[PDB]
């Protein structure tokens, strides 16, 4: 365990590829080229009202990254499903796990591979049981 | 359950439902769109399966002559039909409960993501639950349409060509109509060989591949010989159409000689080509 | 795959292997452990399919007559053997792939995860991929060591009586071993009844139950009708005995009259209570 984010903007990428960032661009979520675009920045805010924290898009405030009833990660307007504690094991590195219910599994954001190719993936909500797993790891670049 | 004749074999069609609606059916509504439909057996309801060995998983091809096949449309949770890229995502898992027959399909671009049917009848992708609206049930659509039924055959070639025993011979031939129980066939799917039978109404004996130079169909008695049994299927890519291969050797399938159209002309066993002289039209009698 | 007696059917009897290893099995190590082992076919080795029909899952027993069930230990990664609390993480979805016949073992209470075997032998359970580190195959234990095997049948009443064809009768009784024709049964799987018959090699007739007043068993002749088939499955928790149930009516089983253990005494067909008079010990001649 560890927190230690600050508010303000940063990139998401994988352990997959150094060029594929975390993007909201044909009102789909996934991992694409480099850019300089606003659609490719999040802004991460902690909020103590209940804990953890919210990610937004910053070409599309109003609306969170949150998770579905398909168990897909996607930017809500929302219900909420929004909460999210990211949980440090690296210099950069987080588990971004829901936060919901104690006893119960633990679930995070999830990035698929095909052999270290992400091309097209969504990210998923899913089962997280280890602070190992690479499809769970993400890293957090501040701007 | 109990018949095999729902398997889900490589290269067969089926109808594919909601476990929770026999009377829905996956249904392609456009080029690109799929939804649950009521049940109409069109072209575009009918699904072939196509097995790829080394992923385990299947390509799911409709059969209204547009060849366009079952695809994930990642990274968004849709799914549609289009053309034949081999990408992953048109890919399938079809994992299937031994007693209650339900199928899951599970993407093979990625696996936590199954076919879901919604209330409003629209298809999307998703991570698994204890769901009944992520079981399908799978029917083959010529068992459904033929099994134990008396049958007559047109060859493609004409409309008034039909597959008949010759009077006074064994030998099965083309003739123009003339409401004879030499032209009515009854099929009839054999659990052990999964392939059918077609029995002559006149002397109730089998189209029959008699191996030879000549490779005559002729009617024959019952018997265990693979020569004897046929895998019904469509065309490649169409519903509409019949091939009728022979389990003695499936590369071979039921073809007019030469695409000859007078009455006699012989029917016979050779390479399968798919061309107009191997296609049969089969209706009820 | 050919054979259908590998078949998930609900109360029968399996090793459980990885995929990639047909030589190590899903093992039961100790009281509350479970591991991949190399196979010896000891019956912690051998589970026991009980379907629920109303959530289309399995309880997995081992058959080593300690009644425990494979378990996920929710919410870690581990999964055990366990006392059956009827609690949702001790159900499995046993989902196939046709023509591989490749299973993966889906968790009841989440199926968003399946079993896993990793290189070290372990199992946990996992989200899903495209490793055939996920895929298991099934093999019926009894298919396995009995088809096609010359067998003799002791009662558990007795070290030294086994099922034997009287001199000179056609009836079944108890007796002493004396290695005779009359003791010795080729066990037989038929594909159609998914049943076996019993052979006595004495006269190449059949393991029958005549039914009149006496239930007695006698050889007869080949017949289709079911009171020549028998269901061979072990004792409820213990691989170590077998029951017989006829197929005619399977609530009833082949039976020593009253536990008599005297040399003559009348094996007959009676309704099942898995008492020692209908426990059976089998052994290749």
């Amino acid at each position: 365990e560890r927190t230690f984010l600050p508010n303000g903007n940063y990139k998401i990428k994988s352990l997959f590829s150094d060029s594929l960032y975390l993007t909201y661009s044909s009102g789909s979520l996934s991992f694409l080229n480099t850019s300089s675009l606003d659609n490719q920045k999040w802004k991460l805010e902690y909020i103590s009202s209940s804990n953890g924290f919210r990610f937004s898009n910053v070409a599309e405030p109003n609306k969170y990254l949150a998770y579905n009833d398909y168990g897909f990660i996607y930017l809500s307007s929302s219900s909420n499903n929004s909460l999210w504690n990211p949980i440090k094991i690296a210099i950069n590195s987080y588990i971004i796990c829901t936060l919901s219910i104690v006893n119960v599994t633990d679930y995070a954001w999830t990035i698929y591979d095909n052999n270290n190719n992400i091309t097209d993936q969504p990210i998923l909500n899913l089962p997280n049981f280890d602070i190992n797993n690479s499809n769970q790891i993400l890293k957090l670049e501040k701007l | 359950s109990q018949t095999n004749a729902n398997d889900l074999r490589n290269n067969e069609v089926f109808f594919i439902s909601p476990s929770n609606n026999t009377n829905k059916v996956l249904d392609k509504i456009s080029q690109s769109e799929v939804k649950l439909w009521n049940k109409l057996s069109g072209a575009n309801q009918k699904w072939r399966l196509i097995y790829d060995t080394n992923k385990q998983a299947y390509t799911i091809k409709v059969m209204d002559n547009t060849s366009l096949i079952l695809t994930w449309d990642a990274p968004l949770s849709s799914v549609s039909v289009k053309t034949d890229t081999n990408t992953n995502n048109q890919y399938w898992y079809l994992l299937q409960d031994y007693i209650s027959r339900n199928v899951i399909l599970r993407n093979y671009m990625n696996p936590n993501l199954v076919l879901q049917y919604n209330t409003d009848d629209t298809l999307i992708v998703s991570t698994q639950t204890n769901s009944n609206n992520q079981f399908f049930k799978f029917s083959n659509c010529i068992y459904e349409a033929l099994n134990n039924r008396n049958c007559k055959l047109q060859t493609q070639l004409n409309s008034d060509r039909f597959l008949s025993k010759n009077l006074n011979s064994q030998i099965i031939v083309l003739w123009q109509w003339f409401d004879s129980s030499r032209q009515k066939w009854t099929i009839e799917y054999n659990e052990t060989k999964s392939a059918y039978t077609l029995k002559c109404q006149e002397n109730n004996r089998y189209l029959t591949w008699i191996q030879n130079s000549n490779n005559y169909v002729e009617t024959y008695q019952s018997t265990d010989s693979l020569i004897q049994y046929w895998n019904i299927n469509y065309l490649d890519n169409d519903a509409s159409k019949y091939i009728l291969y022979n389990l003695q050797d499936t590369n071979r399938v039921l073809d007019v000689y030469n695409s000859q159209t007078a009455n006699g002309t012989h029917v016979i066993v050779d390479s399968y080509h798919g061309n107009t002289n191997q296609q049969w039209i089969i209706n009820l009698i």
